[PDB]
């Protein structure tokens, strides 16, 4: 099969700024290549084939360009309407293949996360469960790492993570973490502690509490 | 002018068939190729296969081979997609496309979504997540909200009617063993909690089920 490659899964920009999508194909397909664009939630639509051409409707800021195994997928002058995903074709031999997707987000200054976290709750634990949970908030760029340790020791299964897209309103990320253990695994150790790692500082970002201790 | 109505949203256990349609409409049905393409966030968009209307001729990705039968009703103009044998990792939103020979997938389906799942429809466990000790440093303090353990999506979440509208992030739901988990994070004053009262809105329509979880500040 033709491996068609999106080196980039996300791309920061500004309004007004012009950005280049490359994508590459694992053998020559002449110029028999299509981009499409989609937004959360929504199917993709077509805006470029035969690797330069727009489609009827589509903005002259979007243009294409690339023969063989090299193409990219130019905006200029970017709009907020401009901010979403995209996708390369090869529509040259079956099987049909897409890329990745590289999706285009906002650039604004770095930001350090707000970190919270929260022991299981009395009701939980009456259930058997205790869940622990740890946010980072509002942090810039997206890239961040977190890592959960019990009484000194990091620990690894059980642990659920959840991402949010951009914020519209500050162009910031948030992240949400979760171990989840067994009333009796909970109650047999002390320490629990939330570990983030991010690009705003050189050393982690800590948030810890000792079970039945304030 | 030319338009993919796809049908509603599907909800299967394993092993279950699903027929997806796809009425096509504002030009000739015949005339044009009628391509499937799956997406899932680890596979991304995948093609499935395609169909001329004109006599029913198919093609497939190698992948979806025994998965996928593709299949038109010329008289109708509508093209259909069967999935079998279906396990979790068919769950996927799936589009028609109309295909181009030289102009690739111009038109687009709203796309249907398949959910394959053992769980049953199930109300969540609304727990409060309250700072421990119910401290906080800065002028701001963060609470939160974990819904968890619900099936099917999707569940509302407000604070405190709504009123609470800045300084909320309710992170996207995550599937753990057929069950949804989600959780909302509110940050207020610190003149305001535990002052005044936080609490945490949840609906799950599935199960016609409404909870009001109030965030306590807490001791050992």
């Amino acid at each position: 099969d033709i491996v068609m490659t999106q080196s980039q899964k996300f791309m920061s920009t500004s309004v007004g700024d012009r950005v280049s999508i490359s994508c590459k194909a694992s053998q020559n397909v002449g110029n028999i290549i299509a981009w499409y664009q989609q937004k959360p939630g929504q199917s993709p639509k077509a805006l470029i084939y035969l690797a330069s051409y727009r489609y009827s409707g589509v903005p002259d800021r979007f243009t294409g360009s690339g023969s063989g195994t090299d193409f990219t997928l130019t905006i200029s002058n970017v709009q907020s309407e401009d901010l979403a995903e995209y996708f390369c074709q090869q529509y040259s031999s079956f099987p049909l293949t897409f890329g990745a997707g590289t999706k285009l987000e906002l650039k604004r200054a770095d930001a350090a996360p707000t970190v919270s976290i929260f022991p299981p709750s009395s009701e939980q634990l009456t259930s058997g469960g205790a869940s622990v949970v740890c946010f980072l908030n509002n942090f810039y760029p997206k890239d961040i790492n977190v890592k959960w340790k019990i009484d000194g020791s990091e620990r690894q299964n059980g642990v659920l993570n959840s991402w949010t897209d951009q914020d519209s309103k500050d162009s910031t990320y948030s992240m949400s973490s979760t171990l989840t253990l067994t009333k009796d695994e909970y109650e047999r150790h002390n320490s629990y502690t939330c570990e983030a790692t991010h690009k705003t500082s050189t050393s982690p970002i800590v948030k810890s509490f000792n079970r039945n201790e304030c | 002018q030319a338009y993919l109505q796809e049908s509603g949203a599907e909800l299967v256990r394993p092993g279950a068939s699903v027929k997806m349609s796809c009425k096509a409409s504002g030009y000739r049905f015949t005339s044009y190729n009628m391509h499937w393409v799956k997406q899932t966030p680890r596979q991304g968009l995948e093609w499935i296969g395609a169909i001329y209307p004109g006599n029913g001729d198919t093609s497939y990705n190698q992948k979806f081979k025994g998965k996928a039968t593709l299949t038109v009703d010329k008289s109708s103009s509508t093209a259909y997609m069967q999935l079998s044998s279906l396990t979790s990792e068919d769950s996927a939103v799936y589009f028609c496309a109309r295909g181009r020979l030289s102009l690739g997938f111009d038109y687009w389906g709203q796309g249907s979504t398949l959910t394959v799942s053992s769980a049953k429809t199930t109300a969540p466990s609304v727990y409060p997540l309250a700072p421990v000790c119910g401290d906080t440093t800065g002028s701001s303090v963060t609470l939160g909200c974990l819904v968890k353990g619900y099936f099917p999506e999707p569940v509302t979440l407000t604070w405190n009617s709504g009123s609470l509208s800045s300084g909320v992030h309710t992170f996207p739901a995550v599937l753990q063993s057929d069950l949804y988990t989600l959780s909302s994070s509110v940050t207020v004053t610190s003149s305001t909690w535990p002052s005044q009262s936080i609490t945490c809105n949840v609906a799950h329509p599935a199960s016609s089920t409404k909870v009001d979880k109030k965030i306590e500040p807490r001791g050992p």
